[PDB]
RNA sequence: AAACUCCAUAUAUAUAAUUUUAAUUAUAUAUAAUUUUAUAUUAUUUAUUAAUAUAAAGAAAGGAAUUAAGACAAAUCAUAAUGAUCCUUAUAAUAUGGGUAAUAGACGUGCUAUAAUAAAAUGAUAAUAAAAUUAUAUAAAAUAUAUUUAAUUAUAUUUAAUUAAUAAUAUAAAACAUUUUAAUUUUUAAUAUAUUUUUUUAUUAUAUAUUAAUAUGAAUUAUAAUCUGAAAUUCGAUUAUAUGAAA
């Protein structure tokens, strides 16, 4: 609590860095949770089953 | 309530043509929000069954199609 | 405690006559036995009753002083008491013995 | 009894509770503003002030919208909703619930009160 | 044969018994002392506020009359503070029988030795 | 100095009770290829950490309120029996048998 | 109205403390404390003298949910362990700053009024702070003064004069000269319209008439002032600084009140809380070497990191949150150098003492004194106290009807 | 947990043989799912009936064992599996800090794909 | 049918290199009770007996499932399935919007409340649970804003660990302690007073109205912001300021 913030926010930035991760000091909406969210399209399209059984 | 940072609901309208021509727009999109340059034009928004003729005033700007096309009948018993 | 075990002692009433269903024709008042568990419980409620008249905003602090009150002799529950105890007394002979 | 700008207030009524009660416009946040503002102390009663601190307070009053300003504001925006011909201001005039309640039981305080001159 | 091998103290001179009471479970250490008891660490006070739990924690050391003769170090987990207090009970009662056998039937007369079986039931 | 500024860097990664620094990575379709990349982090750690020529970042104590929260959400059973209570004179004493003793000869 | 004159209104807590409940007690005749003879009062029950009494009262050393009202008047067991080892260091230790712990109940506010008992008699003028909330609480008025850029409070400083002037003996006072001329504003309603300023000169007026002063809300502050400063330069009478329930202090580092822009203030901008962490920090220095500072926290207080890093009992964490960690009041801590002592719980043969003390007081009830035996009754009392606590001993003699 | 223990008793006589010190089976805590279900097929929905599943589950730890070693029992006991038993298999290799040869999202390209068409590159003209 | 069972409970053995730790546990197997024995009393079909108590041994006190018959031609053709009969450019199929949310009265079932054996704050070396959930995810810590020293609450930023006896949802809550609490002049304040000092006593001021709605209650409503979604108008959730009905 009594680290400077400037210390801190170095801190941040550089850890930020080298663990590929995204750094936003401001805090500005940028959308990146829809980047990182998973794409449930093939489980979503098998609820009936595999179509190409034998009939 | 739609949350101010993302804008307005926009839809696809012919606004061009009203705006050079006065011809009415005939739109089922109840949920289109008012944009300032809508005021002055002429629409008709679908409330289900008919299409309610309403013209845009600056009181409208925010606010949308659908909440002036009523889409119920008044409630009345049989007394 | 000991003050307190004298005083349901000596407030709660022996017997209290009740109504039995007994019959078409109209129910009797026979007078009836109460054990030490029933006979606490009558005690207890007009202990409490007269508890809550007291000004205290706190139950603690009445019912300490009602506790209090009733050890030393002044209670006006024991009017409850004697008016059941006539009651009683009255239909003796509707008791059955069997 | 003081009192402040007509309304009139016990002497052991808290101030910035008292404040927050009478005053329409006024909360607890705005009441306790109020206070700090004029050097009076969290739990201070009406009885302990002076006529000076009366005046104070009256005149940080004034230079709010409480009272009749702000129910006009308020009666002014639902005004507005009946004039544009808003779904919302129909149902103002009809005494019926305005915020999507549902009317096929209760909605009986909607009827007592919903109103264009809403008090 | 049998499946029971006489209790006996341990290394230290402490006789360890497990009590179960609701959803609670408890372990306690009792060795001869001086009336000590230490409750997952902590004072009997401080970790039990209640005196009714304190009074049925000394119960069966209140039966035997040796309340200032033992030490207790009592771990308990789960349920709530009437649960440990009384699987506490339970377990101290179990570790008493192997200081003096002969004060079973004392123990079982006075219902410390009875495992309660109460438990909340899902309704039916 | 440079053991201080790889765990200042490592953040919520590091646990100072235990020393272990920890981190996963499943962002590729294959098991390889993730295991290259948490490599790959590792050398870059490693090689700031070691690299205190502009900041060594010994003015900034390490932060563990990441380690505290979750040890509040584990049991912590920290309490041990008091060593002056035991009365190792009062455990029981082997018995001579002769038969045992007997049957050993 | 529904309210009587003898109407017992209030509520449990307040009508043991108020309503005069030890009348009916039965008087008891115990040795007197005093520390010079610790030797033959030592382990045993005694009452304070009547010169303690008249002086405790008007410290606030006596508190309510003590049981106090069982007895005709309030009575200590001198320990050896708690009372005599603590006397001793307040003695011989040349700092003389000490801050009184252990778990809640243990005996630490008695401790204090034992060492207010030892003050009096041994001629030191006492200043105790015994409920430190009342000025932080934000129940009283606060003022700002401009030559003191101190929040000053006069309705509690008018209160703690008034203590500090019962509760002395008037010879001590009297004896302390004055070393400045002071200038105050007249407040008494007898010649206020005729006197605009009650001055007080040096050499001719004591210590005695600064504390009868009666000065204006806004000059009170300066009157405190005034007063410690007195106070702190003598080197006749030794001063004894103390304030119960400290740990109210360390936790509420900002006061209720609030400033002109809706701000809470800082306890330190507060003129008390300035003074007493000005004597605790060493920066008010007292010029006579007898003079001490007795502080004791209390249970009903809520704890963080403050006091245990303070006392070097856990080491400094630099991302602790201000509202568990106030560094400002650790500083000033270790820079007067205050030591802790921990009052340690009850040993049995104390327990013993006690017990044997309440039932020659009739405190017992006959479940206790009757078909047990002695030994049973002291070894099962010990248990349920948690070895030792003296307030769950009160407790689980007179308070459990089960 | 019949085929469940007598695998597992058959994956410690294979391990023996191949030289894998090995412990277990230790039983982990039986996870319980529930289901309830009103009986009538309509209405009368105050008779319900339960359902539940049980899943069983073992550990048994391999230790001082060579890698290659550990693949071979991980291969022979998958060729004699037995019927509705599921096996994970999590392997620890302990490295060297510094390796040699060590050990673009679809929603991004798109993005800039869309950026790039005219129906946005339109508007982003300054 | 009952029992024999299964669960719970007690105990024993096995398993865990006791850091997946809860060994005070997990879960496989086995054992146990439908308890047993002695004595006195009262009844008896009086004997090798029941009801009772007393003594002794014991952890032992609770549950589930367990099938046959018939009826109401009771519900369901709207979980799906069958006959008959009807529609086949429509009674089938798709899209957009609307409705299922309407409102006089009435009924069922709930929630919240109408204050002092009860509500509100605060409690960080963190009082004390169980059962569940996390690959169509659970989301830590931190930072920023509301917003104030900080905490708290809400959201944003960022996305640590864990696909799990490991990490997360999640420091359970009540309890308990302290403080506060309208009606209540049972209060508060100014002086003086005390051997009740967090307090007592005295004298002044502290309101009027008032069978009544407060610092109880939180319906209704204004404005601003936020969350999910392609979309919140009819018709969603949350927050802030203000509003503060009935009871
Ligand atoms: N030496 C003693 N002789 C007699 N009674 C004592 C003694 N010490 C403590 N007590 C009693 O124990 C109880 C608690 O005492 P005290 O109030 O001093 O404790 P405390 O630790 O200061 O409490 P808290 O943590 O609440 O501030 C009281 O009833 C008190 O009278
Ligand atoms: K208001
Ligand atoms: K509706
Ligand atoms: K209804
Ligand atoms: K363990
Ligand atoms: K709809
Ligand atoms: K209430
Ligand atoms: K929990
Ligand atoms: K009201
Ligand atoms: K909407
Ligand atoms: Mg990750
Ligand atoms: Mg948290
Ligand atoms: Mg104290
Ligand atoms: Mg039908
Ligand atoms: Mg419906
Ligand atoms: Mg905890
Ligand atoms: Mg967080
Ligand atoms: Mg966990
Ligand atoms: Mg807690
Ligand atoms: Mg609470
Ligand atoms: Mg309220
Ligand atoms: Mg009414």
């Amino acid at each position: 609590m009594n680290v400077p913030k400037a210390r801190l926010l170095k801190v941040a930035e550089l850890s930020a860095k080298i663990f590929d991760q995204n750094f936003n000091p401001s805090g500005i909406r940028t959308g990146s949770k829809i980047l990182n969210e998973r794409l449930k399209g093939p489980s979503v399209a098998s609820y009936y089953g595999n179509p190409d059984i034998l009939k | 309530s739609r949350s101010v940072w993302k804008g307005p609901n926009i839809v696809p309208l012919p606004i061009r043509e009203a705006m050079t021509k006065g011809t009415p727009i005939r739109t089922n999109a109840r949920a289109a929000t008012i944009l300032p340059q809508f005021v002055g034009l002429k629409f008709q928004i679908h409330n289900g069954k008919e299409y309610v003729p309403i013209e845009i005033s600056e009181d409208m700007v925010g606010h949308k199609l659908g909440e002036f096309a009523p889409t119920r009948k008044r409630f009345s018993y049989t007394q | 405690i000991q003050a307190l075990e004298k005083s349901l002692d000596e407030l709660a009433p022996l017997m209290m006559t009740k109504t039995f269903n007994t019959g078409v024709a109209k129910a009797s008042v026979i007078p009836v036995p109460l054990n030490k568990r029933q006979r606490n419980r009558i005690a207890w409620n007009w202990i409490v009753q007269s508890a809550n008249q007291r000004v205290s905003s706190d139950f603690a602090v009445r019912l300490g002083e009602e506790l209090t009150a009733i050890a030393k002799g002044t209670s006006s529950a024991f009017e409850k008491r004697d008016q059941i105890h006539k009651t009683a007394i009255a239909h003796r002979a509707y008791i059955q013995l069997k | 009894v003081v009192h402040i700008l007509g309304k009139g207030f016990k002497g052991k009524e808290v101030i910035k509770i008292a404040l927050a009660s009478k005053f329409y416009g006024i909360g607890k946040t705005t009441a306790e503003k109020i206070c700090s503002k004029l050097g009076l102390y969290p739990w201070m009663r009406m009885h302990q002030l002076s006529e000076p601190q009366i005046m104070s307070i009256a005149s940080e009053l004034s230079t709010m919208t409480i009272e009749g300003d702000a129910r006009a504001i308020v009666k002014d925006n639902i005004a507005l909703k009946r004039k544009i011909g808003s779904y919302s201001g129909m149902r103002h005039t009809l005494h019926l619930p305005v915020r999507g309640q549902h009317t096929r039981n209760n909605a009986k305080t909607a009827r007592k009160l919903n109103k264009i001159d809403r008090r | 044969s049998n499946n029971i091998k006489i209790k006996t103290l341990d290394e230290f001179g402490r006789s360890i018994a497990v009590g179960k009471r609701k959803s609670s479970t408890a372990k306690v250490f009792v060795v001869r002392g001086t009336g000590e008891i230490l409750v997952n660490g902590r004072q009997l006070n401080d970790y039990f506020l209640k005196m009714k739990d304190r009074e049925s924690i000394m119960y069966p050391l209140q039966v035997i009359e040796s309340v200032g003769k033992y030490n207790i170090f009592a771990t308990t987990s789960g349920g709530g503070p009437t649960g440990q207090a009384e699987s506490i009970m339970h377990a101290i009662a179990k570790a008493l029988v192997v200081f003096n056998p002969l004060l079973k039937s004392r123990l079982h007369k006075a219902g410390v030795l009875t495992r309660d079986y109460r438990h909340v039931e899902r309704k039916k | 100095k440079s053991l201080h500024k790889f765990r200042i860097l490592a953040r919520s990664r590091y646990d100072h009770t235990t020393d272990i620094f920890k981190m996963s990575s499943d962002k590729f379709e294959h098991a390889s290829q993730n295991a290259r990349y948490l490599h790959d982090i590792l050398q870059r750690l490693l090689a700031e950490s070691k690299d205190l020529t502009e900041d060594d970042f010994s003015d900034v104590p390490l932060d563990t309120r990441h380690t505290i929260a979750k040890s509040l959400r584990k049991k912590k059973r920290d309490y041990e029996f008091p060593e002056h209570w035991k009365r190792p004179e009062d455990a029981p004493k082997k018995k001579f048998d002769i038969v045992d003793q007997l049957l050993s000869t | 109205k529904r309210v009587t004159p003898g109407s017992l209104y209030k509520n449990w807590t307040n009508t043991t403390h108020t309503a005069q409940l030890q009348q009916t007690a039965v008087p008891l005749a115990l040795p007197i404390f005093n520390f010079d003879d610790i030797s033959k009062t030592l382990n045993k029950v005694v009452s304070y003298s009547n010169k303690q009494y008249k002086s405790l009262h008007h410290l606030g050393s006596f508190k309510k949910s003590q049981f106090n009202e069982l007895f005709q008047k309030p009575v200590c067991l001198v320990r050896e362990d708690a009372t005599n080892s603590f006397l001793k260091k307040l003695v011989s230790h040349p700092v003389k700053k000490f801050i009184i712990t252990g778990e809640p109940g243990v005996g630490k506010t008695v401790l204090l009024s034992q060492a207010h008992a030892y003050a009096v008699d041994s001629k030191q003028i006492i200043i105790n702070i015994s409920y430190p909330e009342l000025f932080l609480n934000g129940r009283n008025d606060f003022s700002y003064d401009d030559d003191l850029k101190l929040f000053i409070q006069p309705m509690y400083l008018k209160k703690l004069i008034r203590k500090i002037l019962k509760a002395n003996d008037p010879a001590l006072l009297k004896s302390i000269e004055l070393s400045k001329d002071y200038k105050f504003s007249n407040a008494n309603p007898k010649n206020a319209s005729v006197k605009p300023f009650v001055t007080l000169n040096k050499t001719k007026n004591t210590v005695l008439d600064l504390l009868s002063v009666m000065t204006h809300p806004h000059n009170r502050g300066k009157l405190m002032k005034a007063i410690i400063d007195e106070l702190s330069v003598q080197s006749k009478v030794p001063i004894m600084f103390t304030v119960d329930n400290f740990s109210k202090v360390l936790t509420t580092a900002y006061s209720a009140y609030r400033n002109t822009e809706n701000k809470q203030i800082y306890s330190l901008d507060l003129q008390m809380g300035k003074l007493m962490m000005d004597i605790i920090s060493g920066e008010t220095k007292f010029a006579n070497g007898e003079s001490s500072t007795i502080l004791a926290i209390s249970g009903v207080d809520r704890t963080n990191k403050t006091l245990p890093v303070a006392l070097g009992k856990i080491p400094v964490d630099p991302y602790v949150t201000r509202y568990h960690y106030e560094p400002k009041f650790v500083e000033l801590l270790q820079k007067g150098n205050v030591t802790e002592f921990e009052v340690p719980k009850l040993n049995k043969q104390e327990v013993n003492e006690l017990i044997d003390y309440y039932k020659q007081s009739n405190v017992l009830l006959d479940k206790d004194i009757t078909g047990k035996k002695w030994e049973n009754l002291i070894d099962e009392k010990y248990f349920l106290s948690g070895n030792g606590n003296p307030r769950e001993l009160l407790k689980s003699l007179v308070l459990s009807h089960r | 947990n019949e085929n469940l223990d007598f695998y597992s008793d058959f994956i410690l006589r294979t391990g023996y043989y191949l030289g894998i010190p090995l412990t277990g089976p230790k039983p982990l805590p039986t996870r319980r799912e529930r289901w309830t279900v009103i009986k009538s097929p309509f209405v009368h929905a105050k008779s319900k009936e339960n359902f539940e599943r049980h899943t069983h589950k073992r550990l048994i730890r391999a230790w001082d064992t060579n890698p290659e070693v550990l693949q071979m029992l991980i291969a022979y006991i998958t060729k004699h599996s037995m019927a509705g038993v599921g096996m994970k298999c999590n392997f620890f290799q302990r490295s060297e800090i510094s390796l040699d040869l060590g050990s673009t999202s679809a929603v991004g390209q798109k993005v800039l794909e869309l950026l790039d068409s005219p129906d946005f590159k339109k508007h982003l003209e300054k």
